[PDB]
């Protein structure tokens, strides 16, 4: 579940 | 071999006029276009003008080719044989013109006719490709290298699949020759080519393993962007495949790619970049890499820095693409920070001092990146300067650039935790009220920013929430009627669960006064037919919740819809499931979001739901929800029985005998939340259903004790499980108590870990059921139990007796001096609690 801000994501 | 000098005069004027200037003439003439794909013979006449029609100019003849290109991805089904083997002919003749033009628009064709068609109706490309590899002229070796590249590139699993053979046996040699080419730019097709079957392990290339890494390996300092770039591509590709090859030749590896993550070419640098992610997640790392960090740090924190380009292009939906180099720097950075932990501050902390306070902005952005990257991984070692930086980082939302305001809400956000653990008037106070004038900042992405971390900051907050309330939806519901869309997802997030942490404390009318008109304007104008509609029934499951009995005045009317748009659904399956040409396969979203509303609308009402459901079908969709296809709809289904199950049993009991054999076969484990809300479900129902439940005791007991032993299980998961053995032992005593030994462990382990609550009370009072019954079970591990009574800081009165009159029971029948070498192994704190709470 994503919804909140995030500047990278460890996952792409 | 038709060209008609009638048609041909006709369509040379008709691609003229598609190449003007103005629109008007344009879309009329591409209409007209088009239109005459009725005809079977008109794509042959596109061919045709492009390949031999030398008198005409290469524009028109470049785009009579792409217009037959697109004629092929939409159009192909209806293509005659003659005319598609015609056009295959004259390609492949061509496939190397001398105008790279031609050969570029020849090319395009061989890569989506060989794309339409899969690859059994051109049998005759593969070997023809790798027959016109060896050609002597270099245009046509290279026309031949590029399909090659694009058809590998379309279709890696259908040609290593047995649909045309296995023609990756002679392939993969092949290729790998080519990568001694002189050329470069044939050595790099033959790279991209054989890259493209280095994850899924092809057999034809595991077997050339050796001769591909030594291939590579000579390749690597080749001065070739695209070449240096698919080298890249390869070796971090083949960190997860065959890692065992690439052991012996790391250090050389991890040496090259630090070269390589800082090359003169961007694309270069963030393939390069991967290879920290990729390396990060394999076991070896932690050790391999302990001797390169204080020079791959730097590289990555220089990376981090936002890329001049980036400034403009943030401050339409403005947004920088999904994947940079920044974005993999910081990712492999939090990365490394879980694997080192605080063996990695004393790498990076240096850093910071330097960064934070830097004056040029940019620079300092990339500082508070770094502090919120390494927040996790670095936690423990961290929490010692905090006390400096959270006043230091407050200050800085009132920054003047935007993006420097952005990342500390987010930085913040990630020491939220540590925050809430301090006398909230000097960190959570100030916090807090900067958050909210942020949520209000005048720029989109410091609302998304700061909506998030107050969001983040409430879970951690909760209850120490409670004084401010009036202050928090006052700011949140103007958000509420000024946010724009994208801002408005993260806005129901920080509503929800706002309501999710205080609870109760939410229902006051003051408060409903605010809250509610809003998502009510939100609620009526919004159609059934509306994705809208996901994260506002979302959003109302948790104030429903949170409101209780606040709720009547609405409940009526939102209990009424959820049924409906779980009908609505349902009834739209099975005209699609029986007529799929006539009706549309409904989005089962709105089906989930409607089942979880009914759920916190059940929580939140308790028994005043019980008339909703009287007058209603519910029960009757709930038992077709539950053998829905989609998991995520079982998932709501199971969750919405629990509940009313605890709200309203008598409306659920004659249901039971049919809803048993359903939650039985849902235990499975691949299924985490399926088999989580079934297993709680199962537990509940036991509760109510007393003594009665001994029938079910056999269908499902047994997959509960294999899933509970089961390594690699989710803790929660673990937790439900636990939670419903003991429920079902709470009234079926006789059938559960022989089961003890088996359980006992993982239940302890799991259970010693959850706060004192209804539901710990409830598995609790199992055990003990069970303990008087089978003393026997616990016997062999009764120091699991002990750690587990321990567990608890305030038992009831009735539990603490019966903890008690357990521990006394087995000290008197083992013996005075028994105890003591039995007690021997116990903590200092557990060996206390025992003789304070229980007299030993």
């Amino acid at each position: 579940p994503r919804v909140r801000y995030n500047p990278y994501t460890t996952r792409p | 071999w038709k060209p008609d000098e009638q048609g041909l005069q006709q369509i040379l004027q008709l691609l003229k006029e598609s190449q003007s200037p103005d629109t008007t003439i344009q879309r009329t003439v591409q209409q007209k276009l088009e239109q005459l794909n009725q005809y079977p013979d008109f794509n042959n006449y596109l061919i045709f003008v492009l390949t031999k029609l030398k008198s005409e100019d290469e524009p028109t003849r470049s785009l009579s080719g792409l217009i037959l290109k697109n004629n092929v991805k939409a159009h192909f089904q209806n293509f005659p044989n003659g005319v598609t083997d015609f056009i295959k002919s004259e390609c492949l003749n061509n496939i190397g013109d001398s105008s790279p033009l031609i050969r570029a628009t020849v090319g395009i064709l061989i890569t989506t006719i060989a794309s339409k068609g899969e690859l059994q109706n051109w049998p005759d490309l593969l070997p023809k490709l790798c027959s016109l590899l060896d050609s002597e002229d270099y245009n046509t070796c290279e026309g031949a290298f590029g399909a090659l590249q694009k058809i590998c590139e379309d279709s890696a699993e259908i040609l290593d699949s047995d649909v045309l053979d296995r023609p990756l046996n002679i392939m993969i040699p092949k290729f790998l020759q080519f990568f001694k080419h002189s050329s470069p730019k044939i050595r790099s097709h033959a790279v991209a080519c054989v890259n493209q079957f280095i994850i899924s392990r092809t057999q034809a290339l595991m077997l050339h393993i050796d001769s591909f890494i030594e291939n590579l390996f000579a390749l690597a300092g080749d001065e070739e962007p695209e070449v240096r770039k698919n080298v890249c591509r390869a070796l971090v590709m083949l960190l997860e495949v065959r890692m065992d090859r690439l052991l012996p030749h790391m250090h050389n590896i991890v040496e090259y790619m630090l070269q390589r993550t800082q090359d003169q070419d961007e694309n270069v640098a963030l393939e390069a970049c991967e290879f920290w992610l990729t390396l990060a997640e394999q076991p070896i790392c932690k050790d391999v890499l302990v001797r390169h960090l204080p020079k791959l740090i730097p590289v990555l924190v220089n990376g981090m820095k936002y890329s001049d380009i980036d400034i403009i292009l943030l401050k339409d939906d403005d947004t920088i693409s999904d994947w940079n180099l920044r974005k993999c720097s910081a990712a492999a950075l939090d990365v490394l920070a879980n694997v080192y932990r605080d063996e990695l501050l004393p790498h990076i902390l240096p850093l910071l001092k330097e960064l934070l306070f830097h004056h040029e902005w940019v620079v300092k952005e990339s500082g508070i990146l770094v502090l919120g990257a390494i927040a996790e991984g670095c936690m423990q070692g961290m929490i010692p300067y905090l006390p400096e930086l959270i006043p230091h980082l407050i200050q800085c939302l009132s920054d003047k650039k935007a993006l420097v305001r952005s990342i500390t809400c987010w930085t913040l956000s990630r020491y939220a935790h540590w925050v809430v653990s301090q006398p909230p008037d000097t960190y959570l106070k100030p916090l807090m009220t900067e958050l909210l004038k942020r949520i209000l900042d005048s720029n989109k992405r410091v609302q998304e920013a700061a909506c998030s971390a107050f969001a983040t900051l409430e879970e951690e907050a909760c209850t120490e929430l409670v004084p401010y309330l009036a202050y928090i939806l006052d700011t949140l519901v103007f958000a509420f009627s000024k946010y724009q869309h994208k801002n408005l997802l993260i806005l129901y997030d920080a509503i929800g669960t706002l309501a999710d942490s205080v609870g109760h404390h939410l229902n006051k009318p003051e408060y409903i006064q605010m809250l509610m008109p809003p998502l009510i304007q939100k609620w009526n104008m919004l159609k059934d037919e509306d994705k809208d509609l996901f994260p506002l029934l979302e959003c109302l499951s948790s104030v429903a919740t949170a409101l209780q009995s606040g709720f009547l005045p609405y409940c009526e009317p939102v209990y009424q819809r959820c049924v409906n748009l779980v009908q609505k659904t349902l009834a739209q399956a099975m005209l699609n499931n029986a007529q799929p040409d006539q009706y549309e396969a409904p989005d089962k979203d709105f089906m989930i979001v409607a089942l979880d509303l009914l759920s916190g609308l059940a929580e939140g009402l308790g028994g005043n739901i019980e008339q909703l459901v009287a007058r209603s079908n519910i029960l009757t969709l709930m038992y077709q929800c539950m053998q829905d296809k989609m998991p995520e709809v079982r998932q709501s289904s199971f969750a919405l029985l629990g509940d009313l199950t605890k709200a309203c049993f008598q409306h659920v009991k004659p249901c039971i005998a049919d809803f048993m054999p359903i939650l039985g076969t849902n235990l499975n484990p691949e299924f985490i939340s399926v088999c989580n809300n079934a297993t709680w479900a199962i537990g509940e129902i036991s509760i109510q259903m007393g003594i009665e439940m001994q029938p079910y005791i056999p269908m499902v007991l047994h997959q509960l004790v294999e899933i509970i032993n089961r390594p690699n299980t989710p803790k929660t998961l673990l937790e439900n499980t636990a939670i419903t053995i003991g429920r079902l032992g709470y009234v079926c005593p006789q059938e559960v108590a022989p089961m003890l030994q088996q359980f006992i462990r993982p239940w302890c382990t799991s259970l010693r870990n959850i706060r004192d609550n209804e539901e710990k009370d409830s598995a609790f009072r199992g055990i003990c059921t069970m303990i008087s019954v089978n003393p026997s079970g616990v016997i062999q591990d009764f120091i699991f139990f002990c750690d587990a009574v321990a567990s608890w800081i305030n038992p009831k009165d009735d539990l603490r007796d019966m903890f008690c009159k357990i521990l006394h029971g087995f000290k008197n029948q083992v013996g005075d001096e028994n105890w003591r070498r039995f007690s021997d192994q116990f903590p200092l704190p557990l060996k206390e609690r025992l003789a304070a709470f229980y007299g030993v």
